[PDB]
RNA sequence: UAGCCCUGAAAAUGGAUGGCGCUGGAGCGUCGGGCCCAUACCCGGCCGUCGCCGGCGUCGAGAGUGGACGGGAGCGGCGGCCCGGAGCCCCGCGGACGCUACGCCGCGACGAGUAGGAGGGCCGCUGCGGUGAGCCUUGAAGCCUAGGGCGCGGGCCCGG
RNA sequence: AGAACUGGCGCUGCGGGAUGAACCGAACGCCGGGUUAAGGCGCCCGAUGCCGACGCUCAUCAGACCCCAGAAAAGGUGUU
């Protein structure tokens, strides 16, 4: 016995949505990310432009 | 009430010990739970031929909960790794032995 | 009691085409209401001093 | 540790007979293979019969076989038993019935010979009927035995009918008191 | 390096100390044959911490690493030389041992004989002059 | 109940089912100092079954929440009133402490009845608790903090042992 | 009024929070976070037992959980002068182990024990019937051994 | 000394209670890794060698962990 949760494709032999359950969440919290560094980013680019 | 540790698991506690304490009687052992033809061909009588429809039936308690529970084996847990506050008392009078309603959460991910 | 109007129940919906489900079971878990407090506050009580 | 249970969980019923008769291991061979392999429950019951004691594998008389195959439907099958087959001198005649059998005895198997019958061993039963299909399987009366009539309460409880071991049936023996209303009591 | 077997694996043993009997050192009436005692109060048989441990099952060695020699081979003591043919066909897994009892001259055959349908010896070199 | 590390206030509120004899009972409120959410809503019961004829079999809660303070940067005075149970009888106490927030004077009572009457956290009961201001306190412990411009010095000064070199050839000097 | 300490408070060999000892605690109360370990729990290896079975198909030709033929009509795919029909092993003659069936193989759960009860002994002793074309004065039995090992054990084999 | 209910000891090792029949944890085939139970972590003695938190307490008889192995009424402008 192996271990769902663990390892890949022990999940998809038993689950087969468990993978485009991943990528729509690998996908969106690397798009969260980008969304919140250049918000940190373009916020205090216009503050260094003014001082 | 002395003896055990109660509670209301949630979604991913319910999930945890699927798939990785998850084990079957098709007459009378336990089996690890490999594959959806494991409990399709003992308990696809009942409509829930695969794992997560095992899981629909036992989250939501459905129609046939008892069925789908019955064929569980029961969940040999490991001793917590954090340790047991004195075993003997109930949750409430400081221990841990009884309803702990959502706390039992905390519990599995240290059991499991 | 129960197999005078079990049986009686029964037809009554083979004539119907239900699904009444007449196998009795124990008190449920509560189902999921919704109190009101209409206009007025819970009222606060606390616990009295001690007295002989 | 996990539960308190008392430990029967040991089977107690037998996988082979006590018997070193070759003859008869050759019968389990024969059928031990055909249980695991036919699908058919005949072959199930004749097996743990081959397996039986000779306590638990009775006698069947002729006429037994000959009333509990004059029933309705039963006309054209074989008559099937893991055990002997004593005649009755009781019957006079014998129709041309259809038998097997482990050991039919000399005179049984003259009678049902001359009224045009046929004997079988499990041998050729295997091969004309390998599922056990269009037999008729008995058994002989296994409470027939005379230890059964000392098996019960105990002969002095009331109501008991149990039949006490005496050395000698008699006046004197086992008669007096616990037996009449007059010496002592009635049980 | 002389007659090397089939595939051998690495013979554990669970315990390698010849269980001895209880108050055996203490006097010299007793052997060191274990007996299980069965006395009331001694500690041995009621299996305390630090004493003479027991035998049991538990103990009992791997079914594919059972009487294997050290060597690998599996020994099968023989007498003359036709009982050592009818070990030709098991040359890889069994081997041979002549016994103590057959004497010097007829030992010399019996090992000349294992050369030639190359079957192991454990004591070829025995009784020699 | 054991008063683990520090507590927590919780707003419990709560009705007894409706019966034929009174739809909509008034549904009563407490104010609960306790280390979670499962023993705020037993020593609701614990209370209410005190005060009320209800008890949990024939209650339900409706809302039991941590309510926290209104200014956890501002240092306020906490006194408050007490009933403890004792090896002879039972006594009525009030008792002042001083802190930042309102769970953490209730905190810092436990800590200091065990210390000075032995007094363990299941026998003892919480009346009331308020924010006071000066001048209407009694506890000179207190009241000695009340002080513009306040200042003391810290003497013989000592900490760190054997996180140091446990042996070196330097006297360590307390201030 | 109640926490701690004190008085009340005396026993016979020298002595006992276990001892040494401890007073910004190694004391008492209330608690926090780490950390230490049982034959307990979990995962793995092995032994045995219980249970449930598998394999007579050694069938390199068995191919099979619905298959026939053969007739009256039809579409696809094959080799055309829009008409058409079985090829049965072969260029290699080949293809591991196995099933003491009282034996082999699989899977799962279990394992404390007095008195007591059963099962197995390829444990051991003495004699008898059979049997090893057994074994030996080129050395039997017996006894000795810091010699080589085997079996969970009873015990056994070998070397000198 | 004699009963009731349940568990245990006798028949039962193991961790802890220094010590031990019965207390507390836990029952046991032979081992490796992991984690805990009751109990603990100055040094015997594994682990607080944490920059642990708040208080109480001075004894010329201090106190110190279920069973459990030593105390009462009464009293103290001793301290909280
Ligand atoms: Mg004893
Ligand atoms: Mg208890």
């Amino acid at each position: 016995k192996k271990n769902p949760l663990k390892n890949l494709r022990i999940m998809l032999k038993l689950n087969p949505y468990a993978k485009t359950m991943r990528r729509n969440t690998i996908l969106r919290q690397a798009r969260n990310h980008k969304l919140r560094v250049d918000k940190a980013a373009a916020a205090a680019a216009a503050l260094q432009a003014k001082s | 009430e002395p003896y055990i540790a109660w509670g209301y698991p949630n979604l991913k506690s319910v999930n945890e010990l699927i798939y990785k304490r998850g084990y079957g009687k098709i007459n009378k052992k336990r089996i690890a739970l490999t594959d959806n033809a494991l409990i399709a061909r003992s308990l696809g009588k009942y409509g829930i031929i695969c794992m997560e429809d095992l899981i629909h039936e036992i989250y939501t308690v459905g129609k046939r909960f008892k069925e789908a529970n019955n064929f569980l084996w029961p969940f040999k847990l490991s001793s917590p790794r954090g340790g047991m506050k004195k075993k003997t008392t109930h949750f409430v009078e400081g221990g841990d032995a009884g309803n702990r309603e959502d706390q039992i959460n905390r519990l599995i991910r240290r059991m499991n | 009691k129960r197999v005078k109007e079990n049986d009686q129940k029964k037809k009554e919906a083979k004539e119907k085409g239900t699904w009444v489900q007449l196998k009795r079971q124990p008190a449920p878990p509560r189902e999921a209401h919704f109190v009101r407090t209409n206009g007025k506050e819970p009222e606060l009580l606390e616990p009295i001093p001690y007295e002989f | 540790g996990v539960d308190i249970r008392h430990n029967k969980d040991r089977k107690v019923r037998r996988k082979e007979p006590k018997s070193q008769d070759i003859y008869l291991r050759l019968l389990v061979k024969l059928y031990r293979f055909l249980a695991r392999r036919t699908n058919s429950t005949f072959n199930q019951v004749v097996l743990k019969r081959l397996f039986m004691s000779r306590t638990n594998r009775p006698p069947l008389s002729l006429s037994r076989m000959i009333r509990k195959m004059k029933l309705p439907g039963r006309e054209n099958k074989t008559a099937v038993v893991v055990g002997t087959i004593t005649d009755d001198v009781r019957v006079q005649e014998v129709p041309k019935l259809k038998v097997c059998a482990l050991r039919v005895t000399s005179r049984a198997r003259s009678r049902i010979l001359r009224a045009g019958g046929k004997i079988l061993t499990f041998d050729q039963l295997a091969l004309d009927s390998p599922k056990g299909c269009g037999t008729v399987l008995l058994s002989g009366p296994r409470k027939g035995r005379e230890v059964y009539r000392h098996f019960g309460k105990a002969p002095g409880t009331p109501h008991s009918h149990t039949k006490p071991y005496v050395r000698s049936k008699g006046r004197k023996f086992e008669r007096a008191r616990g037996r009449r209303a007059s010496r002592g009591y009635k049980n | 390096a002389a007659l090397r077997p089939l595939v051998k694996p690495k013979i554990v043993k669970k315990r390698t100390k010849k269980f001895i009997r209880h108050q055996s050192d203490r006097y010299v009436k007793i052997k060191r044959n274990w007996r299980k005692p069965r006395g009331i109060d001694n500690r041995v048989r009621r299996r305390f911490k630090g004493q003479i441990l027991m035998p049991n099952i538990g103990y009992g060695s791997n079914k594919k690493t059972k009487h294997m020699l050290p060597s690998g081979f599996r020994k099968f003591l023989v007498h003359n030389v036709k009982e050592l043919e009818v070990l030709l066909m098991c040359n890889k897994s069994y081997c041979a041992e002549i016994a103590h009892n057959v004497s010097s001259k007829n030992r010399k055959a019996i090992v000349e004989r294992a050369a030639q349908l190359a079957i192991r010896v454990t004591n070829p070199n025995a009784r020699l002059r | 109940m054991k008063a683990s590390g520090t507590l927590r206030e919780y707003k419990v509120v709560g009705r007894c089912l409706p019966t034929p004899k009174c739809h909509t009972p008034p549904l009563y409120r407490m104010r609960i100092f306790a280390p979670n959410h499962v023993v705020a809503k037993s020593r609701f019961w614990y209370f209410v079954s005190q005060l009320k004829k209800m008890k949990k079999s024939s209650g339900e809660i409706v809302y039991c929440g941590q309510v926290f303070e209104k200014s956890p940067l501002r240092v306020k005075n906490f006194g408050i009133w007490l009933r403890y149970d004792s090896r002879s009888g039972t006594h009525n106490m009030y008792r002042e402490y001083r802190d930042l927030t309102t769970a953490g004077a209730v905190t810092q009572c436990y800590r200091d009845m065990g210390a000075r009457h032995r007094a363990r956290a299941h026998s003892i009961q919480i009346m009331k608790v308020e924010e006071i201001a000066a001048s209407k306190c009694r506890r000179p412990a207190v009241k000695q903090f009340h002080d513009s411009k306040i200042k003391f010095p810290l003497p013989h000064r000592v900490l760190r042992r054997q996180h140091k070199p446990r042996f070196t050839t330097k006297r360590p000097n307390t201030f």
